[PDB]
């Protein structure tokens, strides 16, 4: 079936452009479909950006004024979306969606990328273990977790035990102060099996290239 | 241009009952052609929107047929026969006859489930953010029921208001319930000056509430 896939820096400077790519795999983009930017903002808000047909042929919305050109590469069966003269108005996740020309059916879009406009710098996470305290151990279950702490832009990915732990996890939306963001994760097993089991965060920061594995160690002795 | 009016804003619906919700437009959607392009979508916590009804009654490709799409010309209906907890999420409606294309504001669908009290956890700075100067202390609220929830922190017993940052997660499928992180910041040195620090958390669950405490240089 068509699968579509958004790249492209996700950190713009305020009156540049941004710039983003949609590859297309299990369907040519010269049949059948148009090829649509959407994005959305805070509050359940989504634009319909515009389109390229198969055809080749465009279409946008007039509220992006002059801004957007929407372009294609057929042999490489992606299309593109270019959105000049940003401000922070325009920080928003993007994504890109086929629907059929015909009928407007089989609806696929990407799985989104973040873009923001901000003349902010990035800047690396600093990735804490929360140990529990000695007195909360000796449940039946225990809880752990993760301090991602100073990053910039979004987003991180955080896993625990490189995904092989994905039952009883909690990872929090991040909160944005003075142009970083911190984001905590939790992760609650049965106490019995640790420290036996050893439990780690991973987390990578794309933006600054970083990745840390961080084991969560026991307060006491180690 | 066309406005897409949904409503309600919200909806509480317990597992195995339907659910209703309905878009209206300012102008008709029915085309020359004798289409409508008027389609629903869903969109799942952390997910893109994914489709569901297209050409106003038409069931999408590889939709569960729980869900149907009525009416015609400016009011339409979504309709679930029996929701199940995975249906969480934001619906939109979205009309393709008049330039520009246009959503809904969305309706949001909640699962209502039986009270649930927080689990709550405290951890203390770690040894490698105190030596950076800077001392986070964080306080997990999860698996709660209804969302509504206050959280209080204290220092040697005090109440404390400033640097308190929190997060709330959408509501989980898996067992219906919401969770909270609550971060309180200080610096290392105000951290290292005080003993005792307390998170409290009030919620319905309980006249009491669930408080839980660590002393600073104790494990």
């Amino acid at each position: 079936r068509v699968q579509l896939q958004q790249s492209g820096p996700g950190l713009v400077k305020p009156s540049q452009s941004l710039s983003l790519t949609c590859t297309v795999t299990g369907y040519s983009i010269t049949s059948d479909f148009a090829w649509n930017w959407i994005r959305q903002f805070p509050g359940n808000k989504l634009e319909w950006m515009g389109y390229i047909n198969y055809s080749g042929f465009t279409s946008h919305n007039p509220s992006l004024k002059s801004r957007i050109s929407i372009t294609r590469d057929t042999s490489k069966n992606q299309f593109f979306l270019q959105l000049n003269s940003v401000t922070t108005e325009d920080t928003a996740t993007y994504y890109c969606a086929g629907l059929l020309w015909y009928d407007g059916g089989a609806g696929s879009w990407g799985q989104g990328t973040l873009v923001t406009v901000s003349a902010a710098k990035t800047t690396a996470p600093s990735v804490y273990p929360l140990a529990p305290v000695c007195g909360d151990t000796t449940g039946s279950s225990v809880t752990l977790g993760c301090l991602v702490k100073g990053y910039f832009p979004e987003p991180v990915t955080l896993t625990w035990n490189s995904g092989s732990l994905s039952s009883g996890v909690h990872t929090f939306p991040a909160v944005l102060q003075s142009d970083l963001y911190t984001l905590s994760s939790s992760v609650t097993v049965t106490s019995s099996t640790w420290p036996s089991q050893s439990i780690t965060c991973n987390v990578a920061h794309p933006a600054s290239s970083t990745k840390v594995d961080k084991k969560i160690e026991p307060r006491g002795p180690t | 241009d066309v406005v897409m009016t949904q409503s309600p804003k919200t909806i509480s619906v317990t597992i195995g009952q339907p659910a209703s919700i309905s878009c209206k437009s300012s102008q008709r959607l029915l085309n020359s052609n004798g289409k409508t392009f008027l389609n629903w979508l869903l969109q799942r916590p952390g997910q893109s929107p994914k489709r569901l009804i297209y050409l106003g009654t038409k069931l999408d490709s590889g939709v569960p047929d729980r869900f149907t799409g009525s009416g015609s010309g400016t009011d339409f209906t979504l309709k679930i026969s029996r929701v199940e907890a995975e249906d969480l999420g934001v619906y939109y409606c979205w009309q393709g006859t008049h330039f520009p294309y246009t959503f809904g504001g969305g309706t949001k669908l909640e699962i209502k489930r039986a009270d649930a009290a927080p689990t709550v956890s405290i951890f203390p700075p770690s040894s490698e953010q105190l030596t950076s100067g800077g001392a986070s202390v964080v306080c997990f609220l999860n698996n709660f029921y209804p969302k509504d929830i206050n959280v209080k922190w204290k220092i040697d017993g005090s109440e404390r208001q400033n640097g308190v940052l929190n997060s709330w997660t959408d509501q989980d499928s898996k067992d219906s319930t919401y969770s909270m992180s609550s971060t309180l910041t200080l610096t290392k040195d105000e951290y290292e000056r005080h003993n005792s620090y307390t998170c409290e958390a009030t919620h319905k669950t309980s006249t009491s509430p669930i408080v839980k405490s660590f002393n600073r240089n104790e494990c």
